[PDB]
């Protein structure tokens, strides 16, 4: 869904983009997406 | 190139004086400083690496700990039991040796 | 990795077996067999 | 000609996929002169990849 698009998945749900974030740390992607969802839950981090 | 590799990871004290235009205030005061020998600045967490990884945040611009916690588990559990610790900026502890 | 297939462990396994000491880190014999290996088989 | 140089340190700097053998062999040459002219032939394809 990165080549065809340039949309997101799993990114409607809290709990699943916590889940990216933590449980794919191993790799088996590209670093650009774990890029992403770890700034997602930093801009997280920081509006709270 | 294996005939040069270096020895083993080694951080060092530099107990340091200072010049004799700037002891006038304590000069019975050394300043005690915290270097790397061997090593580099590293930026990615290895993926590929991380059973050999020992990683030593001493330093306050190199002690990151958003990505210091993916190269051993007591950071990460230090990081997720401590909120306050997110933010890059500081107060993410140093080791106190150092 | 035996002695009847390389002529550089054959060569290098008379120096090991001559010295005695220090042998708990095999690491440390096996990185110098490495870099006898390297330094070995250079082109200049 | 100082801003596209500055640019790319700061891309490459803050990038997520940088390459992790940068690490290796950055201690194996130890900032050691005679151990980079042997690897004078295998940067110059690796940068340009």
């Amino acid at each position: 869904m990165f080549h065809t698009r340039q949309l997101l998945v799993f990114a409607h749900s809290y709990a699943l983009v916590t889940l990216i974030a933590e449980h794919l740390a191993d790799g088996a992607l590209p670093p650009q997406l774990l890029f992403h969802y770890r700034n997602l839950v930093a801009v997280l981090r920081l509006v709270t | 190139a294996v005939q040069f590799v270096g020895e083993h990871v080694k951080v060092l004290e530099v107990r340091a004086p200072l010049d004799h235009a700037q002891r006038q205030g304590l000069p019975d005061f050394i300043s005690r400083q915290h270097v790397l020998y061997n090593g580099c600045c590293v930026v990615t967490a290895p993926k590929t690496l991380i059973e050999y990884s020992l990683p030593v945040p001493f330093h306050r611009f190199y002690s990151n700990p958003t990505i210091c916690a993916a190269l051993s588990d007591d950071i990460k559990r230090y990081v997720t039991e401590f909120p306050h610790y997110h933010r890059h900026d500081g107060g993410f502890p140093l080791p106190t040796a150092f | 990795i035996s002695e009847a297939t390389h002529p550089v462990l054959a060569t290098m396994l008379s120096k090991y077996t001559r010295m005695s000491s220090l042998f708990n880190d095999k690491c440390a014999f096996k990185l110098d067999l490495l870099r006898m290996v390297a330094v070995s088989r250079t082109r200049r | 000609d100082y801003e596209e140089t500055l640019r790319l340190f700061k891309t490459t700097v803050t990038s997520p996929n940088y390459p992790e053998l940068c690490y290796l062999v950055d201690v194996l040459v130890h900032g050691n002169v005679d151990a980079f002219l042997l690897i004078r032939t295998f940067v110059a394809r690796c940068i340009v990849n």
